[PDB]
């Protein structure tokens, strides 16, 4: 049992799609981070907000 | 009666169909506003 599976893109918007990855977060040090997309150098700290 | 005030619309749902829609209408639940 095999499947030849299709990847087509055409003349149809990119409007539907998918994602993931994960490393136990670092505190109080002046690293870089990337949160789902979201692309920074600075320190992570515990907030109340 | 939408009376005097103020509150916001919270986001419910976004979906991406990504058609064409040009005109809209509502229906009704009955068993023979």
């Amino acid at each position: 049992r095999v499947v030849v599976l299709s990847f087509e893109l055409l003349h149809a918007p990119a409007t539907v799609c998918g994602p993931k990855k994960s490393t136990n977060l670092v505190k109080n040090k002046c690293v870089n981070f990337n949160f789902n997309g979201l692309t920074g150098t600075g320190v992570l700290t515990e907030s109340n907000k | 009666d939408l009376p005097q005030g103020f509150s916001a619309l919270e986001p419910l749902v976004d979906l991406p169909i990504g058609i064409n829609i040009t005109r809209f209408q509502t229906l009704l639940a009955l068993h023979r506003a």
